[PDB]
């Protein structure tokens, strides 16, 4: 029946469903065919399912964190001391249910958690997620008096596409270089972040160039924040300021070879600090101080 | 000098011209005609004092021509007189526009003088005070500090919490600038705010608030009065290094990294 079809079948619309939920929901019908009874027939399939997408994976990384949730889930769900029957009628119905609470938990984002944009405070943003562009669309639809400042993506040119999505508004915006980040901190106010996930850390997993931009901030003590849709915790460890699971070679060393190829392989992942975290938008309420730590421990009894 | 001492301690620039006049003195032989030497004398001095003053100014204000941006939001502190002078030329002279902060502490009223100064000549004025600095920065695009003395480390020893202000704004954006005299300059050097106090009476917060004199009955006046109570205060204090990167002088350009690169030319 396949999860990777069910992923394959969403590509271009979107923009609506968030990361794990759409994953979650493959899973949830995944199970709802092979006999959700059973303990032994199930939740084994399930795992070699999981690391089946794992191996899999072209370039993603929430995935994972989205299938341990899952399993989390399903391992809360079946406490009740009762019966199979009702239990398992519950987990079949919660998936569907999931995503809806997806699309309620965004509401809730835009609309209580978006008093950080509001004095005409100049937001520095770099790393393309929906849910921060929501908040504009959601901050233009309010009024919310607002300007926006974007350093140029040109890994792939997601820049251009930025720009499109931000012409759609119909507000003035500026194109910024990656290596004159240190010429402009005097009016922009704060750097705001879209990114890949959250660490286990405390850090943020993200895309090309964070790091500089994080000292940067840290230099000018103007706040460094992170934007998202609050349920991309993947279980990793940067232990170091440069060690991880990536998707592809650590600064990769090239030999001289051919004429003009082997330079485009630029790092376009990278990571910075757990002491940067001012405030981070989750939609269990605002709490971030010590947040997602406090949640690994709840998830892992440990 | 002795009586001056007695009275207050002086600044670099009074020893600089002591020495001058010593100089001078030192010059002119005793056998020469009296009533001819005092009236070459005293015309020598006043070049002295129209080149190492107001030909110094002048040349301060037109390196400040050059630099200043097209209408420019100014931030200062104190009772820096040439600096004043600067701003009055900008508003009337040269025409433009003059959105100037001032800042001022309880013991000195010389905030509130310039403040008033620039009413009388028609300027628009933020008034400030210690318990907050930054609600007006977060907005602040430029500013110079309040100016004493120079020292051949590349620090500044000067009035009040100026230092402050400049940690702030090495914080938050920009750095700060102080242009100055060229006959400023010291040879001698120091680098912390317990080196040289410059006191006066603890006085100026007896008396509660508003104006200087007074004469009021209260509760304030207790230096020996009760159970052992001590209310002292600093005027002068160490302002930093890495932070006032600007120096203007006779010599027009350079930095105060060059703490003393024109010590040797003069």
């Amino acid at each position: 029946f396949n999860i990777t079809e069910t992923y394959l079948r969403f590509l271009e619309e979107d923009t609506e469903m968030t990361m794990p939920i759409a994953a979650i929901e493959a899973l949830v019908t995944l199970l709802r065919i092979k006999t959700p009874e059973t303990a032994a027939e199930m939740i084994n399939t399930i795992k070699s399912s999981t690391e089946e997408l794992i191996k899999s994976i072209p370039n993603s990384v929430s995935l994972r964190a989205g299938c341990d949730i899952f399993m989390r889930f399903v391992l809360r769900n079946l406490h009740l001391y009762g019966d199979w029957e009702n239990c398992k009628q519950h987990l079949i119905e919660n998936g569907q249910l999931f995503v809806s609470r997806a699309k309620k938990s965004r509401n809730k984002i835009a609309e209580i958690g978006v008093d950080f944009i509001a004095d005409d405070d100049i937001i520095l943003v770099h790393g393309y997620s929906r849910a921060v562009f929501s908040l504009l669309n959601h901050a233009a639809n309010k009024f919310i008096r607002f300007r926006c400042v974007v350093t140029e993506s040109r890994p792939s040119k997601q820049g251009n596409q930025l720009y499109t999505l931000l012409e759609q508004k119909g507000i003035p915006v500026t194109l910024i270089v990656d290596s004159a980040v240190g010429a402009v901190i005097d009016k922009v106010d704060k750097v705001f972040v879209g990114a890949e996930g959250v660490a286990e850390s405390g850090g943020i997993i993200n895309l090309v160039g964070t790091y500089s931009v994080g000292v940067l901030a840290h230099n000018a003590r103007k706040p460094f924040y992170v934007v998202t849709e609050s349920h991309k915790f993947v279980r990793m460890f940067p232990l170091s300021s440069d060690d991880l699971p990536m998707a592809g070679p650590p600064l990769d060393f090239t030999r001289r070879t051919d004429d003009l190829e082997d330079a485009l392989r630029g790092p376009t992942i990278d990571y910075t600090a757990q002491e940067y975290i001012t405030a981070l938008i989750t939609d269990l309420g605002v709490l971030t101080p010590s947040a997602v730590s406090e949640e690994l421990i709840k998830m892992w009894y440990d | 000098i002795d009586l001056l001492k007695k009275a207050r301690p002086l600044s670099v620039t009074m020893g600089n011209a002591i020495r001058w006049l010593k100089q001078e003195i030192s010059l002119i032989d005793p056998s020469t005609p009296d009533k001819a030497a005092k009236k070459d004398l005293c015309e020598k001095i006043g070049q002295f004092a129209k080149e190492k003053i107001e030909l110094a100014d002048q040349l301060i204000i037109d390196n400040a021509s050059t630099q200043i941006e097209e209408s420019t939001t100014i931030v200062t502190y104190g009772s820096s007189k040439v600096l004043t002078e600067l701003l009055l030329h900008n508003a009337i002279s040269l025409k433009k526009n003059i959105k100037v902060i001032v800042v001022d502490s309880r013991p000195l009223f010389e905030g509130r003088k310039m403040a008033e100064t620039l009413r009388n000549a028609g300027v628009n004025v933020m008034y400030a005070l210690i318990t907050s600095l930054d609600t007006i920065f977060n907005d602040v695009d430029y500013v110079f500090l309040g100016a004493h003395s120079i020292l051949s480390n590349g620090f500044l020893y000067s009035r009040a919490g100026t230092a402050m202000l400049a940690m702030s704004a090495k914080r938050r954006n920009i750095p700060v600038l102080v242009c100055c005299e060229s006959l400023k300059f010291s040879q001698r050097v120091q680098l912390d705010s317990v080196t040289f106090n410059e006191l006066a009476d603890p006085n100026d917060l007896v008396n509660i608030d508003y104006e200087n004199p007074v004469e009021r009955r209260g509760n304030k006046g207790a230096l020996l009065n009760q159970f052992i109570k001590e209310r002292k205060f600093e005027k002068k204090k160490l302002a930093m290094e890495n932070k006032p990167k600007g120096n203007k002088i006779g010599g027009k350009k350079g930095s105060e990294g060059e703490s003393k690169d024109a010590s040797n030319e003069e």
